[PDB]
């Protein structure tokens, strides 16, 4: 604050700027995907697809 | 032409041969001969990795 006082003033009340946190979390989740492919499908798909 | 004998040799009687099954009880039919030709039957199995 920068309030206005007289010349024979009284040096007014205290003031100071405040800083704050943000805390922005990262660690509980994840995106994922699965395949579930066989071991015979990957064998018969190399003489039978071009 | 040699006569090879297997212990595990049989044949399942078909559904058209059903009056021959009730008279004998079973359908295992251990009386077979199987006049086969040698280089005409083949066996297969997949070469899956590992």
């Amino acid at each position: 604050t920068a309030t206005g006082v007289a010349i024979t003033g009284s040096a007014p009340a205290a003031s100071m700027d405040a800083t704050l946190p943000a805390q922005l979390p990262i660690s509980a989740a994840s995106v994922q995907s699965t395949f579930t492919l066989n071991l015979k499908e990957i064998e018969e798909s190399k003489e039978q697809v071009t | 032409r040699p006569i090879i004998d297997d212990v595990f040799c049989s044949r399942t009687r078909t559904a058209a041969e059903s009056a021959i099954t009730t008279a004998l009880g079973t359908a295992v039919d251990e009386g077979v001969m199987y006049f086969l030709k040698k280089d005409d039957l083949r066996f297969y199995s997949t070469p899956v990795v590992g």
